[PDB]
């Protein structure tokens, strides 16, 4: 159950982040819109700056370093 | 000293060198170098003069910073493609630092300043074992890690080692400093051919270890530190003189004699590669590192210095020194010219 | 004979000798290995159905597989 | 609320230390035929308040030291260790639930060794340096033994979490599966806190004194936690707080009572004693506590 | 690239230069060698924590214990140097000249 | 950073205590060195020993028992060696 | 000389420490497991020169798995362009929980 | 170093002059800084200003040798107009030897340096002309 | 009290290494190394961070600088600032702030690398079920599979004991 | 290189089982007994094909099995289940030995009115076969073929042609 919820949540963050990229970078030259940097077309787990990126402080500090200095 | 403690520490030197040889993991190579250090320090200070104290201090500082720079290179190797495999490296920077750490560890002309000073103030057994095993142990590592080295590193270290080990030696009359300068020159020779065909380097390692064993055995047979003592041992025994002649000229490397075979085969598999000015420069420096051998010979056996008496007294007593294994290594070290096709014994 | 001179040494050697020898004779080290083995840290991953396997039961209530019944009987 | 927890944990340690001074003076007094301090007020409590505030009033000897900044830096370190070092020790629910706290205990004791060494260097001339150097040696002689005994006593408990300890000491106290190991541990706690029978024979003596007695109360709290403790019922933990405080009080009284009646040791006798009597026996208890749970088929459920 | 690695390698090179140049005492040189040791410890440990290279996590504690007994041998040599002289200076070593 | 908050409060309150305590009233021996490196090497072997209660839960217990006894037995060999070779005596 | 006592006496004293993707005690993977399996099987029985110049694709793919170099480069370029257009002031961003 | 030797041999010989002599002065300054670094690392000049004086002396001498070397190379290229013969760098090496003898203020040092530097500079042009590899094949 | 706190602790780490790479009296050197080791412990605990930084805290900051101060006490005296030490400290702080400024207001400053200049919350796990704080069971596996390693480690330390007693006048 | 193919939000919107986590732990055994039968199909889909965005429909199916299970346990007995999870809730980390008698009460409720005998120890273990609909895939790592095998040099050796073929000493 937790695995299914986590899969839906991370695909939700990926779709949100790529839509926000495709809106925000429509003026720079070059910039292929959503190409993964890797060559082999496989599902890779992202680097936790693509899931919790551009969030400004609260959720990223409670997410990456939350458990590390929680108690 | 206790003999149990000495045999155990010899077993640890053997264990550390075998762990350097066999282990496919980088940590165990570093542990082997460190255990070699920790065991080789009480081989020095076998006496209790401050000579051995300062010598083991200088050796420990250079040895330790070599070990830590090697660990630096390995942690950079894992900063890049990360696995503990003895193989091709993944960085010119990590390979650069690794060759410099093994040049500090080995004995090489930008880092060779500790070798004559550490050999001046130690007994001859400690000098023999440190020269043999400390020139043995990093050569296995370099033989392993050859395929990812910039040749400018190895070749500049080799050329500079042969010329500085040559140019030092003309002014020094201590026997240990002469042998140390000869060691720096031969390790330059054994470093130069590493990226071309390392079978030559390991065969030259075998030959040089046999030569150093014969040399320090013939100086264990008589407690001599200067050439004047060598003239007195001319007076007290004649066979030592002709063996100093043949073995010092075998260090010189003349074609009827066995020390020419490591030079000649190196020039063979060096000039089947199309560098020619580098072989002729190296071999002119091989002409250079023979004069201190030659004046050593002229001191010992071919001129006759005046001698102090009480050799009159010493002629009653036998030469009852024990030799570890002198004659086998002697005639293996001199008469190994016509066994040229024993190159293939190695690989 | 030595029990009067250095008694803490002899007591230490006795308890050390039993701490070395005493783990050999045991009806319990097999129980140690079974209990230490039977703790699932990881997920029990399933397998593809039919390589014509007349074993490995599908419902976890089915006792066809090797269950554990020496646990509740101590 | 977190800084409120901080204040309620680190404000009453001064009251605890000063009232410990009156407790140990009255206990030594009744070990002797003495009353007192009882003339100054009701049973002498404002008398430790008064001599604490007097020693803060009383004018310091002018240095006459070297490296005044280091003379600052040593007792501030001792007292900040004594302040920071009651955190994971559970009065019923501890301040910070840690994955590992007992290695942190031993490391902070090693920092106290640093503070003693720095005070001994920065204090005065050569003889104070030699005396404090021997004191650092007889303090450092026991972080081998006490950490080894700690390892042996919680090998029967699996994890370093100390809440699994406060659980798994419910059935019997751990004094029963290791009585000699615990007794040697208590001797090593006397060595860590450095009181008689372990010898000693400057400024601020108040802060040196403060760090030592907070170290005493800390080691006895960790003694009570490490070896015993009754059952913990949630939604009424004041029962466990009362029983914890009572047994820590009784063991602190027993600690000072062991100080009260024995001569100090000779220094080489102390080193001879520690090494050639405790250290093979601690190793033997370690190896027997290694070989036991593989024979009782009971390794601890290391979560 | 985890930009912290830049400053840690810079601090490594600062510790290396502090190991090399020193004028007064050998003790500060051996202490900067200990600092260089700790630098390699920290860098390898941060990498093994970040990469989840979980099996061969022997490296930090084993590098620690081995280079610590190296420092112990160095302390024995420095105590012997301080025994055979009045001080343990970088100078008063002008016997055994190259 | 919450235990860093506790650390900061302890350090600042201690500095308040020290500044109120200060600004309101206004050769050697070889035998010392054996104990130092003796502590150092035995504390390093303690550093080896102490992750043993992490390790009790595995499916290969005989080798762990054997090598743990080997480590403590080696520590005992070192202690008995310096004991028999008059290492710490007076 | 790299000897082969390791293979002759047969006891793998060191091969478990050596790479990732060995037998971890609790069976958990590393960060770049599948990339290592493909790179090791790509360069397994190959002569270490055409292994250098043929498996370079998956090797650089594994390197940017292990360090995530161009990925952080692209993320930094995203944040710099986001910073210059928020300095411009167009579309005060609802990437933080809002619309 | 690498970039300035590459830009030295990239200029044809040829008269694209005084760019070559500027590159030769940079060669001399780099080599003098090398020798001055080793000398200050192995002397303790006592004091620091004496060490700066020694470094300035060594660097200016090496830069002057390289400068007059490149200048007479350019003049030989303008006069003889043969880009192949090593006699031009024989003149160059002997000129560098005479400048070294002038800046040490001696005679036999200058003559021996004339001979050695002339032979080596002729060998440098000659080995670049035929093509003799830098340090290695390194293949077989 | 913000996001780049591992970076800030790295900067104080380099501050400490400069502070005793300026070659002070060795007791000031030991003080600086204790400060550097404490903030390195802070860094490695901030990368999560279970055991290893609390392990180095006992050894170096628990039993190595103690022996270093012990040997500073028994061997040297340093009985009574200088322009050399203060000049090296100012040049080290200059190198520090120069690198920090030229990285923070740019992409990258390289010795030979490619340092992406931003905070190191990247990279980390995506909140997976680790359940044992990986390093804990990692060093727990040091005894099951670690046959050769602890044998040669203990043998090296035993030989270190006999080395120390021989050099300090065996027997 | 190539674009990613990430699915749509209108497919990525299923109502979660938005219970809290302590009650989700407190009802876990009978959640694993009766339900969690078709999600081993889901987990086998995940471990064979390691692509979330490929096996999400079975995620929808385990979502609706969990929601149907919670509907069934809500509308029937027990209401003492509420008292049981708030009994297991506030006791720190959840030991099941903390709240045991109300676990027995809830077990007697579900046993009498509905069934569902409690899954015994150790029956939430024991690696298990399971049947699916779609077949197993080839190449779960999207990877090319092995580039070039090594031609092995094989056969019994002839004697050495003229000795070493070095300079001299032929044969
Ligand atoms: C005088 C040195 C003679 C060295 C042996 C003879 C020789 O090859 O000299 C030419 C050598 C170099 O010429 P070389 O041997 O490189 O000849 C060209 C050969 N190919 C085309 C394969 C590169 O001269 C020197 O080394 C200069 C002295
Ligand atoms: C001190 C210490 O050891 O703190 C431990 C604490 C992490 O707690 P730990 O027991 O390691 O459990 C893992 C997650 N709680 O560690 C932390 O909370 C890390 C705190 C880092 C910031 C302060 C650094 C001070 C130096």
């Amino acid at each position: 159950l937790l695995q299914a919820e986590k899969d839906r949540r991370v695909l939700q963050m990926l779709r949100e982040n790529l839509e926000e990229e495709a809106t925000i970078m429509k003026d720079v030259p070059g910039w292929k819109v959503g190409e993964s940097v890797f060559h082999t077309t496989r599902w890779v787990t992202p680097m936790m700056g693509e899931l919790y990126g551009l969030r400004t402080g609260e959720e990223i500090l409670s997410s990456t370093y939350g458990f590390i200095w929680y108690t | 000293m206790n003999p149990i403690i000495l045999i155990i520490i010899l077993m640890t030197v053997m264990l550390g060198t075998i762990i350097v040889m066999i282990s496919t993991h980088w940590l165990l190579i570093w542990i082997g170098f460190e255990m070699n250090m920790l065991a080789i320090i009480p081989i020095m200070m076998k006496k209790h003069n401050p000579r051995a104290t300062e010598a083991s201090t200088k050796y420990f500082l250079t040895q330790s910073t070599a070990s830590m720079l090697l660990m630096m290179a390995i942690i950079i190797n894992l900063m890049f493609s990360g696995q503990w495999t003895v193989m091709k490296l993944f960085n010119p920077m990590a390979s650069m630092l690794m060759t410099m750490a093994l040049a500090m560890k080995l004995g090489m002309a930008p880092f060779h300043f500790w070798v004559p000073e550490v050999t001046q103030g130690i007994p001859l057994s400690s000098g023999l074992i440190l020269l043999t095993w400390q020139k043995l142990a990093p050569m296995s590592v370099l033989y392993q890690i050859l395929p990812s080295i910039n040749l400018d590193l190895i070749l500049t270290l080799s050329i500079l080692s042969i010329t500085i080990g040559g140019w030092g030696g003309l002014n020094q009359t201590q026997l240990r400093k002469i042998m140390a300068y000869s060691s720096i020159a031969h390790m330059g020779w054994m470093t130069a051919v590493l990226l071309y065909n390392p079978t030559m380097t390991l065969l030259n390692l075998i030959i040089y270890i046999i030569m150093t064993s014969t040399m320090f055995t013939l100086f264990m047979a008589n407690s001599t530190t200067t050439t004047l003592s060598l003239s007195h041992t001319w007076n007290k025994a004649p066979i030592m003189t002709i063996l100093v002649l043949i073995t010092l000229l075998s260090m010189g490397g003349l074609p009827p004699l066995s020390g020419f075979m490591p030079k000649w085969m190196i020039i063979q598999e060096m000039t089947k590669n199309d560098s020619i000015i580098l072989p002729t420069l190296m071999a002119i420096t091989a002409l250079l590192n023979l004069y201190f051998y030659m004046r050593l010979t002229y001191s010992t056996a071919l001129t006759m210095f005046p001698s102090t008496n009480n050799m009159k007294m010493k002629w009653q007593f036998p030469t009852t020194k024990r030799m570890t294994l002198l004659p086998t290594m002697t005639v293996l070290s001199t008469m190994l010219l016509p066994l040229t096709p024993i190159l293939s014994i190695l690989e | 004979n030595v029990w009067a001179k250095e008694p803490v040494l002899v007591a230490s050697f006795a308890i050390a000798g039993l701490a070395v020898i005493l783990p050999t004779l045991s009806p319990y080290t097999k129980y140690s290995l079974m209990i230490n083995r039977a703790t699932p840290y990881n997920y029990p991953v399933p397998l593809r159905d039919d390589g014509n396997m007349p074993d490995v039961p599908s419902h976890p209530q089915d006792p066809q597989g090797p269950s554990l019944e020496w646990l509740k009987r101590l | 609320m977190f800084m409120i927890n901080v204040l309620t944990l680190i404000i009453p340690i001064l009251l605890a230390v000063a009232f410990l001074t009156l407790v140990e003076r009255k206990v030594l007094g009744y070990m002797q035929f003495r009353k007192g301090p009882n003339v100054v007020g009701p049973y002498g409590l404002l008398q430790p308040i008064a001599d604490a505030i007097k020693l803060f009033i009383k004018e310091p000897l002018r240095p006459a030291t070297s490296s005044i900044s280091m003379f600052i830096l040593a007792p501030i370190l001792a007292l900040t260790l004594a302040l920071t070092m009651w955190i994971p020790l559970p009065m019923p629910y501890p301040l910070i639930n840690m994955n590992l706290g007992v290695l942190f205990m031993l490391a902070m004791s090693s920092l106290a060794v640093y503070s003693i060494l720095w005070s001994g260097w920065a204090s005065n001339s050569k003889y104070a340096l030699i005396g404090a150097l021997r004191a650092v040696a007889q303090t450092i002689s026991y972080e081998v033994t006490l950490a080894i005994i700690l390892l042996s006593v919680l090998l029967m408990n699996g994890s370093f979490t100390l809440s699994t300890l406060i659980i798994t000491q419910e059935q019997v106290w751990l004094i029963f599966p290791a009585w000699p190991l615990a007794m040697m541990w208590f001797i090593s706690t006397l060595a860590e806190t450095n009181r008689a029978p372990f010898d000693l024979t400057a400024g601020p003596f108040a802060l040196f004194f403060m760090a030592e007695y907070a170290n005493i109360i800390m080691m006895n709290i960790f003694t009570t936690t490490l070896f015993l403790g009754a059952f913990h019922n949630p939604y009424m933990p004041e029962l466990y707080t009362i029983n914890f405080t009572i047994k820590s009080l009784l063991l602190s009284i027993t600690f000072l009572w062991i100080r009260a009646s024995y001569p100090r040791f000779r220094y080489d006798q102390l080193m001879h004693l520690l090494w050639k009597n405790f250290l093979p026996l601690t190793l033997a208890l370690c190896m027997w506590h290694v070989s036991l749970p593989i024979l009782l088929s009971s390794i601890p459920p290391q979560t | 690239m985890s930009l912290v690695y830049m400053n840690i390698m810079m601090a490594f090179t600062v510790s290396l230069t502090g190991l090399l140049m020193y004028r007064s005492h050998l003790m500060s040189s051996l202490l900067c060698l200990e600092g260089m040791m700790l630098s390699l410890f920290i860098l390898a440990t941060l990498m093994i924590l970040n990469s989840h290279f979980t099996l061969a996590s022997m490296m930090p504690i084993i590098l620690l214990v081995f280079a610590a007994c190296e420092a112990a041998l160095g302390l024995s040599l420095l105590v012997m140097v301080s025994n055979t002289y009045g001080t343990d200076y970088v100078q008063n070593l002008n016997l055994l000249q190259c | 950073m919450n235990l860093m908050i506790t650390l900061l409060t302890n350090f600042t309150l201690a500095t308040l205590l020290v500044t109120i305590a200060f600004w309101l009233p206004q050769p050697f021996s070889m035998k010392f060195f054996l104990v130092a490196i003796t502590f150092l090497l035995f504390d390093l072997e303690i550093a080896l020993l102490l992750p043993l209660p992490w390790a009790s839960q595995t499916t290969n217990l005989n080798t762990m028992l054997t090598m743990a006894l080997l480590l403590i037995f080696l520590l005992a060999v070192s202690l008995a060696y310096e004991w028999t070779q008059k290492g710490l005596e007076w | 000389p790299f000897f082969d006592v390791q293979k002759k006496l047969g006891v793998d004293l060191d091969h478990w420490m050596t790479i990732q993707s060995a037998e971890q005690p609790h069976r958990i993977p590393a960060r770049c497991h599948a990339f290592e399996k493909e790179w090791i099987e790509c360069a397994h029985g190959i002569g270490s020169i055409r292994a250098e110049k043929e498996c370079k694709i998956e090797f650089e793919d594994f390197r940017e798995c292990l360090l995530r170099q161009k990925t952080m480069k692209r993320l930094n370029a995203i944040k710099r362009q986001r910073d210059k257009l928020i300095k411009e002031g167009k579309y005060t961003p609802p990437p933080h929980h809002s619309g | 170093a690498k970039t300035l030797l590459h830009q030295y041999w990239d200029i044809p010989e040829g008269t694209e002059c005084h760019r070559k002599t500027y590159a030769a002065t940079s060669i001399g300054g780099a080599s003098g800084l090398v020798v001055s670094a080793y000398s200050v690392a192995l002397k303790t000049p006592t004091s620091f200003l004496e060490g700066v004086a020694r470094t300035g002396r060594y660097t200016f001498t090496a830069a002057a040798i390289g400068a007059i070397f490149g200048l007479t190379s350019c003049i030989s290229a303008q006069v003889r107009e043969k880009p192949d013969d090593p006699l031009n760098y024989l003149i160059g090496g002997c000129a560098g030897g005479l400048t070294l003898g002038a800046r040490t203020r001696s005679y036999g040092i200058g003559a021996a340096a004339c001979a050695y530097m002339g032979l080596t500079a002729a060998l440098v042009k000659m080995g670049q002309l035929e093509g003799w590899k830098v340090f290695a094949e390194p293949k077989v | 009290m913000m996001t780049y706190i591992v970076f800030i602790l790295s900067i104080i780490f380099v501050m400490g290494f400069v502070g005793f790479s300026s070659k002070p009296s060795p007791i000031y050197g030991g003080l600086g190394l204790i400060v550097s080791g404490g903030v390195g412990c802070g860094i490695v605990l901030n990368f999560g961070g279970s055991f290893l930084g609390l392990m180095v805290f006992l050894i170096y900051l628990g039993g190595m600088m103690v022996v270093f101060g012990y040997t500073t006490a028994m061997a040297t005296e340093q009985y009574p600032s200088n322009k050399v030490v203060l000049g090296t400290f100012i040049t080290g702080l200059l190198m520090e702030f120069l690198m920090v400024y030229y990285v923070l207001k740019d992409k990258e400053v390289e010795i030979v690398f490619k340092f992406n200049g931003m905070g190191d919350w990247v990279i980390y796990d995506t909140g997976d079920s680790g359940f044992f704080s990986e390093e804990a069971m990692g060093i727990a596996a040091l005894y099951s599979y670690g046959t050769w390693l602890v044998i040669v480690t203990g043998w090296s330390l035993l030989i270190g004991v006999v080395v120390i007693m021989e050099i300090t006048r065996g027997n | 290189p190539g674009i990613v193919e990430l699915p749509s939000l209108e497919d990525l919107k299923v109502q979660e089982v938005k219970v809290s986590s302590s009650v989700l732990k407190a009802a876990a055994h009978h959640y694993g007994a009766q339900c969690d039968k078709p999600n081993k199909e889901f987990m086998l889909c995940r471990w064979e094909e390691k692509d979330p965005r490929r096996c999400l429909e079975e995620g929808k199916l385990v979502n609706q099995c969990a929601l149907e299970f919670f509907r069934q346990i809500k509308r029937h007995c027990a209401e003492p289940f509420t008292e049981y999870w708030t009994c297991i809730d506030y006791s720190g980390l959840q030991l099941f030995r903390r709240c045991r008698k109300e676990q027995a009460q809830f077990d007697k409720c579900v046993l009498d009115k509905l069934g569902w005998v409690r899954p015994d120890l150790g029956e939430l273990s024991k690696v298990t076969k399971v049947k699916t609909d779609r077949p197993l895939p080839e190449n779960p790592y999207h990877s090319r073929a092995r580039p070039e095998p090594n031609p092995e040099v094989e056969g019994d050796l002839k004697p050495a042609r003229h000795g070493s073929r070095l300079f001299f000493w032929t044969m």
